[PDB]
């Protein structure tokens, strides 16, 4: 698979980091890293990915 | 509807989902709609509601059992966790009416702890069809003399 | 709830496995004998992927005959499923390129 | 939660049976049957149980 | 997709400059048979896309991502945590032991 993610960073800006605070029910600082070849946010129902 | 509001009982009163804490029973949210919440949030709001007024439809007064008794759910729990599907299942059953889900294969795991038979469909071509399976609990015991 | 979909069922495994059993029997094969030689974990998914390869070859399913199984959990408890009468080709399913 | 189908198909009517013959994608008669202590259908998209 | 990824190509470029494509509900209503030609296709514009789903198909997240953000809600406060795949894998292999 990773022969095809030679794509991403090389040629386009990709997302990495998000960093929150105090947005919604995120009480204080946050962050998340992002992976260049792609992330998937998991949670139960009605917790923060929205 | 300036009428209606005068000579129609319907329109006399004006109707509130609420939510009740279980311990103390002060409400935490007069929930007027669904404007807002999570989704799947909002599968719950409407099936709980949907549930309760379907009862309400089907029976007649003073009835405990309507005497039409299925609901149908197209792409049940389609955005529901498996925390909320249990409890919406669990008020179809409070309600007392049998369930007939559809799920494009997913939440299979779920289905399978409260449901008996499941209906197979499968297409190819300009054609399909369904076929039929069942299962059931061997109760009598999970191990003799053994742990259980 | 999370590790339970985290161990979910993976179906391409349970292709590759499935062609594997058909090559070396080389015969007509029922679901409760798949079920035997395959104990799954996921008993219910795995039966339905089955029925959907037997359908997606061609090969059709007597559902008016019936034929039985027995499973188990992790946790001892035992399960009786009623399924129906099929029998699955090697040649026909290698024929069908996989999704 | 399961065991309380007893009231069920005693107080009150419950689907049990379905029959189609040439309706939608489905040529020709076919049939299926359905549990009383609740039942799903599956299938893969656009198999057509909606 | 194919829209999103050629309005991004600046004139006179094959990829496009801004990657991320964002799909809240990703696969609420698609089978596996659909998701993988709609990851194929995503990944064939040039994308690198960013998946939200509520635990459903988590096989197939597994299959073409190698990060994961797991968010869980506790009272009126909601926390945040990044790891990896194989990491989370050994988290669900110390249950193991129960
Ligand atoms: N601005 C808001 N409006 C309505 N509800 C909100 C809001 N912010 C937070 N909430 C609460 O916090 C959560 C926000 O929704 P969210 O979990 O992000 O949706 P999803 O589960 O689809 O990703 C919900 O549980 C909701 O109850
Ligand atoms: N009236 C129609 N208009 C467009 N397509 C239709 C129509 N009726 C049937 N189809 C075709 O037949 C199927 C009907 O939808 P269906 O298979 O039941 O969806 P799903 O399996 O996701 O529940 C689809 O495969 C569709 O392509
Ligand atoms: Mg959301």
């Amino acid at each position: 698979m990773n022969q095809v993610s030679g794509l991403a960073g090389k040629e386009s800006f990709i997302l990495t980091r998000i960093e929150l605070f105090n947005w919604g029910g995120f009480h204080g600082l946050h962050q998340a890293a992002i992976h260049q070849d792609g992330t998937a946010v998991i949670g139960p129902t009605g917790s923060g990915k929205t | 509807l300036g009428a209606k509001a005068l000579l129609d009982p319907r329109f006399r009163l004006e109707f509130a989902v609420s939510v009740m804490d279980r311990q103390s029973g002060n409400v935490i949210e007069s929930r007027t709609g669904s404007q807002g919440g999570s989704g799947g949030e909002k599968e719950i709001i409407a099936s709980y509601v949907l549930t309760a007024s379907l009862s309400y439809a089907l029976c007649p007064a003073g009835s405990r059992y309507p005497l039409f008794g299925t609901i149908i759910l197209d792409e049940a729990f389609s955005r529901s966790s498996h925390a909320v599907a249990g409890r919406i299942i669990a008020a179809l059953r409070e309600f007392g009416l049998h369930a007939v889900f559809i799920t494009p294969n997913k939440e299979m795991r779920l289905l399978r702890d409260h449901t008996r038979s499941a209906i197979v469909v499968h297409r190819r071509g300009q054609n399909s069809n369904m076929a039929s399976l069942s299962w059931e609990e061997l109760e009598r015991h999970y191990q003799r003399r053994g742990n259980a | 709830d999370f590790w339970d979909a985290f161990n979910g069922l993976d179906r391409e495994v349970l292709i590759q496995q499935t062609l594997q059993l058909l090559a070396k029997e080389n015969r007509p094969v029922g679901l409760a004998e798949l079920a035997e030689l395959l104990p799954p974990a996921h008993d219910l998914e795995t039966f339905a992927v089955w029925i959907g390869m037997a359908r997606e070859a061609g090969i059709e399913v007597i559902d008016s005959q019936r034929e039985f199984a027995e499973l188990s959990d992790g946790e001892g408890r035992r399960w009786r499923f009623n399924l129906p009468t099929t029998g699955l080709e090697s040649q026909a399913l290698m024929d069908i390129d996989w999704e």
